[PDB]
């Protein structure tokens, strides 16, 4: 996260760290959607251009974290993966279309003050909140700059940008399975997700029922926090039917 | 620069 | 489900520092 702030304790209790067993490092962000299911970006697990192809046994999910590096004894819970599920039509070749993956935990995670699942939007929640100008929140332990590493979880609030403005900011082809967010150069305010933030959630707080909904997944960008550029997110509601199918097994 | 995690998690 | 309600915030009726910024954007 570039131009964000340190998160408050328990501010994002669905925040998940995808952790590589060897070498011991940060792989990606992710989110807790139930006691047994974790949502991430498919590119965190499968990305042939960079020789990325992780199997269940290659990583761990670390839930309830705040500090990036320290083992948070009596706070975080570390879980092993039973099974990975990548969207069958995930497009890593061109534009990261349908950049979504589900991960089943070996054992259910126990909820606490620091561990709690985020809601997934229904059709109406998605229609009422996914509007240009409406702000969402992105969290992660990713790069503080495009070319620093934070001590604690970072947070940034960013407005959803109009589809023509997203389309006009890049040469990459944009689909209905993605949206873009961030400030324009005229707005003054800054902020963006960056490398290491991938797979993390873009959330919004419903003004109707006061619950937090995950509307997006950190997917891609071209650089980080560049003027006239925007961060791209997987549109969660557009792929909810695949999500429901995998969970219903 | 990541702190060692308990052996129990493999 | 108790999804999206944070034990340290919504469950205690405490607001985080920037959530009002999100609400104010929902014009
Ligand atoms: C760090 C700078 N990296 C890039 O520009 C790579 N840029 C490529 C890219 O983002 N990705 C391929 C796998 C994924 C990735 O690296 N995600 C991390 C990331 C990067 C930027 C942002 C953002 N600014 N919101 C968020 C997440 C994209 C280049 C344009 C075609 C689609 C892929
Ligand atoms: C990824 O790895 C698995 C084996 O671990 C393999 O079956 C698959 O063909 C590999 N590559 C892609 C692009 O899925
Ligand atoms: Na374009
Ligand atoms: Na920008």
């Amino acid at each position: 996260i570039v131009e964000g702030s340190d998160a408050e304790i328990g501010m994002s209790p669905w925040q998940v760290m995808l952790f590589r067993k060897s070498p011991q490092e940060l792989l990606c962000g992710a989110s807790l959607i139930s006691d047994r299911w974790v949502l991430t970006a498919a590119h965190c697990l499968l990305y042939p251009p960079w020789d990325k192809n992780f199997t269940e046994n290659d990583l761990l999910v670390r839930i309830g974290k705040h500090s990036r590096t320290r083992y948070e004894r009596n706070i975080e819970k570390i879980s092993m993966l039973e099974k990975i599920y990548i969207h069958p039509r995930y497009n890593w070749r061109e534009n990261l279309d349908r950049d979504i993956a589900l991960m089943k935990l070996k054992k259910p995670v126990a909820f606490s003050d620091y561990i709690h699942p985020v809601c997934l939007p229904d059709r109406e929640t998605a229609a009422s909140l996914l509007q240009a100008g409406y702000k969402g929140r992105v969290t992660g332990w990713g790069n503080l700059k495009e070319t620093g590493q934070p001590s604690v979880l970072q947070v940034v609030n960013l407005p959803i940008v109009e589809r023509p403005v997203c389309k006009d900011s890049t040469r990459i082809r944009i689909t209905d399975n993605m949206f873009c967010a961030g400030y324009k150069p005229d707005e003054g305010k800054r902020g963006d997700a960056c490398e290491g933030d991938s797979g993390g959630p873009f959330v919004m707080k419903s003004p109707f029922n006061n619950r937090w909904y995950q509307m997006g997944i950190v997917s891609w960008g071209e650089g980080c926090d560049r003027d006239g550029k925007y961060g791209f997110y997987t549109h969660v509601f557009r792929l909810k039917k695949w999500i429901q199918k995998v969970i219903d097994q | 620069d990541f702190e060692e995690i308990p052996e129990e998690y493999l | 489900a108790d999804c999206g309600l944070r034990p340290l915030f919504e469950k205690k009726s405490l607001e985080d520092k920037t959530e009002r910024e999100l609400l104010e954007s929902y014009i």
